[PDB]
């Protein structure tokens, strides 16, 4: 547009310039609307879509199968199986449950899928028990176990030197 | 992305000085973690939920304003939206945190309403079981039964609390009226959260303000240069901008390793406090 | 520990990082950084002095970068590590030699005692705790009310098991019969709120 | 004028000194002269002299200046 | 007479537009609280722009 | 995608769990030019049509 050269994607907007004023700006001085020298229309701008791409797999030792997250792009315009949008971006090759169980592969949002054909599905805290409170009664245990438990600290690493020259 | 910005020679350019973009990454990815494990560790104490009692008779004492209410869709308490109401510096404008410059800010594992859940169950525990749900399994014990094991532990006998339970309750209901009152009212009382909020927010302001700098070469713009000079002589000033363009990425990504361990030290000591001054005395 | 793996994940993790570091520290020794060649032998003795002293500085700044890098990331790890290391001696020397009333700070349950086994670069503590079970409810009470006066437990608690009236401790069941000598006065018994005849 | 450009602002016909209004560009002229003094034709005109400052400006919701502060007074 | 400029001469600097952000910028301005030489013809001088106000 | 996770690792095995691979980006499609319109074009007729 007259001079000024970049790439995005232009949606029709409704602000309010001036009218000596020919293009806007943000915060950061990135072009954010211009107005078209055709109809004197202006046109926000919207920069095209990136996001890393993210691999889940159950391990090569069980099987060979895995789902596709692109992260943070609306899963309109990615390009096979089954494509579930979540607030993370969006899975390819995962399908989607209707419950709860706790999981072993979090991907983000509170979404965190899981071998059985990779399922994709909400954590679950944990099993939700209420306890009877009542005014007079409480509960005394009458057996004990004893447990043994670990613990691994490291205190130290290896040590090396290095000549400049 | 931020160093070159889409354009073949550049790429060219930059491929031969090694292979620092893959140390960057690793960095950044290892901060990442480290962030979801201090959440994690700061908070899943216990492995069930406990649910509080339908019916409330705590002898005497007013826990009305801290226990989560059905009314509110978030199932939060009354204390945490004053607090969330005060920091002022995600609905559905969402998938939309890119900037121009390649950048991204990644969403939390655990959403909001998880953490309540957590806070709900830990403390209608610790109201109904005292401290023994965090040794084995949850034995309930009446609240002023509680109360007299509690005083018992300073050196103060227990006859103190029975013939005194109405003044004891009316001061702590005025108490927690009190605080809800000054935390209502009074501001700048989140010092720390929103000073490291702003910390990192102008972190990453001068990182994108540094993108434009001449650096030494005829313009701060690789298209211009590269399309109003010849090829045999327009890399140098490539060159220059790649330098100065690395340097600057280098320094940012050593701020946030140093902010990062003050962070993580923080959440070690929330984390003590956490495991000793609420799950015992 | 001997059939299940990656219970050691810590150390091998510390060992993974260094080695990596390091390699690709001795990986960086091939790049060009701008100069006509990796190696600075050919190079040397290819051209004259007036251009070789440029693409010997361009190769020697380059190097000068990578090698502060290095160091400096060699220095965060290291006051890790050293938290860490401060973390296990404070550790060693509270449950190892004496015994710990804070809670969780040395397993899951109340602590009795913790036997040390070393590693390659670390230690290892086995501690040994204290965890009930088998549960029961019964009816308690805070005070007793005897000839118009309120008798307290000294230490325990008022227990029923449906007919008659016990103290017992609280951490496991040994029901006694209530005496004077393990019951303290206090008081006439109208003002505490759940006093129980008996 | 600025390297070959004679430019003139204007706030045309304010209604009521004492108070802030921004005076927004007219016209752009690009000719470039060696110029150095100037006379009116034919009545009392407060004359004002312009020199480099820095200035924060302060712009309103809808692109309009509403204040801006010196920056080497006080 | 030799009258105060109270706050007057802010001139929009260039067509950028702007939404509700605070900008600093380095021009060519009329310093706040000066003095304007009132008058009432002489051939003055320019020398790098003028504010010229009248009424 | 599984072998751009084993080209990552630098392994013929990976264990459990989520990597990153790569990025993309969308490519523009189109090239679009717009200039205001073409008014008080050069008089040439005045010295050829006089
Ligand atoms: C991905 O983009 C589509 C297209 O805009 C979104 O669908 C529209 O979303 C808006 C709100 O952002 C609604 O007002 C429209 O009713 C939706 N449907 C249309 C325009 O047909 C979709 O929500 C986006 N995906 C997200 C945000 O996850
Ligand atoms: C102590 O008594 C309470 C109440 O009688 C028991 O709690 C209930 O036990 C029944 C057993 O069938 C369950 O069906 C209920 O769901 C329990 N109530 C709640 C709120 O969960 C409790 O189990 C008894 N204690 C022991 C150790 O048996
Ligand atoms: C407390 O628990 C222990 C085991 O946890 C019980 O001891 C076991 O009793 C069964 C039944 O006779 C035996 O078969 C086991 O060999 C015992 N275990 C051991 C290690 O000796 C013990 O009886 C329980 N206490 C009560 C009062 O029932
Ligand atoms: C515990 O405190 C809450 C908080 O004040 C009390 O709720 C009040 O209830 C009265 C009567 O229903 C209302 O007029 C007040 O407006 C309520 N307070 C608020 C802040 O809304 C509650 O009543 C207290 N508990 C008891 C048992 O009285
Ligand atoms: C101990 O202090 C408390 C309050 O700090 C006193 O309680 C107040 O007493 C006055 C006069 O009897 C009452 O009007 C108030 O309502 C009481 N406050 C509460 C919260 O109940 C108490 O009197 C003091 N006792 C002694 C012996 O000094
Ligand atoms: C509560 O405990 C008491 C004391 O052990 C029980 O009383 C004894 O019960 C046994 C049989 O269970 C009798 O042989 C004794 O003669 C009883 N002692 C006295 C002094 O009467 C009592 O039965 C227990 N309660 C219940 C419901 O079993
Ligand atoms: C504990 O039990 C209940 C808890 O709500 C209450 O007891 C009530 O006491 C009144 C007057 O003494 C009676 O009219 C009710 O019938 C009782 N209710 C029940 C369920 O027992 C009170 O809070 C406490 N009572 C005692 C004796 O400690
Ligand atoms: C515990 O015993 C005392 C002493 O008998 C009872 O107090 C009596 O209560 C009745 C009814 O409330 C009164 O008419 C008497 O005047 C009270 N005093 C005496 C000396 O009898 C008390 O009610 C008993 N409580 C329970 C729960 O059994
Ligand atoms: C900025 O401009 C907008 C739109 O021009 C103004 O918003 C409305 O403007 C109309 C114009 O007459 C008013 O009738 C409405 O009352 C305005 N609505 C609101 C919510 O403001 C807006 O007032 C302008 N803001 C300024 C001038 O400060
Ligand atoms: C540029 O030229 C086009 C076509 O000559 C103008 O478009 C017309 O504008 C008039 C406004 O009076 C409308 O009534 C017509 O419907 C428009 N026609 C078309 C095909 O768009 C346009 O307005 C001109 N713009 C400028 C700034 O000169
Ligand atoms: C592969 O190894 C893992 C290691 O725990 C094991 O759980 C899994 O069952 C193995 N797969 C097969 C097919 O045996
Ligand atoms: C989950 O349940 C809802 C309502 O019962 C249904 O509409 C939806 O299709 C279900 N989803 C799946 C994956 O079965
Ligand atoms: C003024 O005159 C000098 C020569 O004396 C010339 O170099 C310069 O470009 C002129 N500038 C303007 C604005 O006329
Ligand atoms: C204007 O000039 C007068 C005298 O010439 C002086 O007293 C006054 O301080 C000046 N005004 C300012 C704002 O400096
Ligand atoms: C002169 O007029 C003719 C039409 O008769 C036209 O074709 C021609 O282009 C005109 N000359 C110029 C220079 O435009």
């Amino acid at each position: 547009f007259n001079g000024l050269t970049g790439t995005g994607v232009l949606t029709e907007s409704n602000k309010k310039f001036l009218p000596f004023q020919q293009f806007g700006r943000d915060i950061d001085d990135t072009t954010d609307a211009v107005r078209d020298p055709q109809t004197l229309e202006i046109l926000d701008i919207t920069p095209c879509s990136f996001g890393g791409v993210s691999v889940i797999t159950p391990g090569t030792n069980t099987s060979n199968q895995v789902a596709v997250l692109y992260q943070g792009v609306n899963c309109t315009e990615v390009p096979g199986s089954n494509v579930f949008q979540t607030r993370a971006g969006c899975l390819i090759g995962a399908e989607h449950v209707n419950n709860s169980y706790e999981c072993d592969i979090p991907i983000g949002a509170g979404i965190c899928a899981s071998y059985q054909s990779i399922i994709a599905y909400t954590m679950s805290l944990g099993a939700e028990n209420s306890v009877a409170y009542s005014n007079n009664s409480i509960a005394i245990p009458i057996n004990f176990t004893i447990s043994v438990t670990t613990e691994i600290l490291p205190v130290s690493m290896t040590k090396t030197s290095v000549d400049c020259t | 992305m931020y160093i070159c910005g889409d354009s073949t020679e550049c790429s060219n350019l930059l491929l031969q000085y090694g292979s620092f973009c893959t140390q960057l990454n690793r960095a950044l990815t290892g901060i990442a973690v480290e962030q979801d494990k201090n959440t994690q560790e700061v908070f899943a104490q216990v492995k069930q939920i406990y649910k509080t009692p339908p019916i409330k008779d705590f002898g005497g004492f007013n826990f009305s304003q801290i226990l989560p209410d059905p009314s509110k869709p978030s199932k939060r308490s009354f204390i945490e939206d004053l607090l969330f109401n005060k920091v002022t510096l995600a609905a559905r404008d969402l998938i939309c945190a890119q900037k121009f410059n390649g950048l991204t800010v990644l969403p939390p594992l655990l959403t909001d309403e998880m953490i309540a859940q957590y806070t709900s169950a830990l403390l209608a525990g610790t109201i109904t079981s005292g401290w023994t749900f965090g040794a084995g399994a949850a034995l309930q014990i009446p609240f002023a039964m509680q109360m007299a094991y509690r005083f018992n532990g300073i050196g103060v006998t227990q006859n103190v609390l029975y013939e005194n339970q109405k003044l004891i309750a009316n001061q702590f209901n005025s108490a927690i009226g009190k605080i809800q009152d000054s935390l209502s009212s009074t501001a700048s009382a989140l010092g720390k959260l929103q000073d490291v909020v702003n910390q990192n927010a102008q972190a990453l302001n001068t990182l994108v303000k540094q993108l434009s700098s001449n650096f030494g070469a005829i313009s701060s713009v690789l298209n211009d240069i590269l399309a109003r000079l010849d090829p045999p002589e327009a890399e140098v000033q490539i060159d220059r901008l790649i330098t100065g363009r690395l340097q600057s990425l280098q320094t940012y990504v050593t701020q946030q390793l140093i902010r990062a361990a003050e962070i993580r030290a923080s959440a070690n000591l929330a984390a003590t406090k956490m495991s000793e001054c609420v799950l015992g005395q | 520990l001997s059939s299940t793996a990656s219970a050691l994940g810590k150390l091998q993790d510390v060992v993974n990082q260094n080695a990596q570091a390091l390699n690709t520290l001795v990986k960086q020794l091939s790049s060009n950084f701008g100069a006509i060649s990796s190696v600075l032998n050919d190079i040397l003795a290819r051209l004259d002095p007036p251009e070789a002293e440029v693409q010997i500085d361009r190769l020697i700044t380059g190097r000068l970068q990578s090698l502060q890098t290095y160091v400096t990331q060699q220095l965060i790890r290291a006051a890790e590590i050293r938290a860490s290391a401060n973390l296990a001696a404070t550790k060693m020397s509270e449950c190892v030699l004496g015994q710990s009333k804070r809670v969780d700070f040395c397993g899951k349950g109340y602590h009795l005692m913790s036997f040390p086994q070393s590693a390659p670069h670390g230690v290892v503590f086995l501690h040994v705790t204290y965890v009930p079970a088998q549960e029961k409810n019964f009816t308690t009470a805070p005070a007793i009310c005897h000839d118009g006066k309120a008798h307290f437990p000294r230490e325990g608690v008022f227990v029923s098991n449906g007919t008659h009236w016990f103290v017992t401790q609280r951490n496991f069941y040994e029901p006694q019969i209530i005496t004077t000598h393990n019951t303290f006065v206090s008081g006439n018994c109208d003002v505490v709120i759940g006093i129980v005849n008996n | 004028n600025i390297d070959g450009y004679f430019k003139i602002y204007s706030k045309h016909t304010p209604i009521n000194p004492q108070g802030f209004s921004a005076l927004e560009p007219l016209v752009d002229l690009p000719i470039g002269i060696n110029i150095t003094r100037f006379q009116t034709l034919l009545a009392a005109y407060y004359v004002g002299y312009l020199q480099p400052r820095t200035f924060l400006l302060k712009y309103n919701e809808n692109g309009t200046i509403t204040d801006a502060v010196d920056c080497a007074l006080d | 007479a030799y009258t105060n400029s109270f706050t007057r001469g802010v001139y929009y600097p260039d067509k950028v537009f702007r939404s509700s952000v605070l900008h600093s910028t380095q021009d060519l301005f009329l310093p706040f609280f000066s003095n304007v030489t009132w008058f009432h013809n002489p051939v003055l001088p320019f020398n790098d722009g003028v504010y010229f106000a009248s009424t | 995608p599984l072998s751009e996770t084993k080209c990552t690792l630098k392994s013929f095995t990976v264990e459990k769990g989520i990597y990153q691979t790569s990025n993309f980006r969308v490519q523009p499609t189109e090239s679009i030019v717009r200039f205001p319109n073409i008014t008080n074009l050069c008089p040439f007729g005045e010295v050829f049509n006089a």
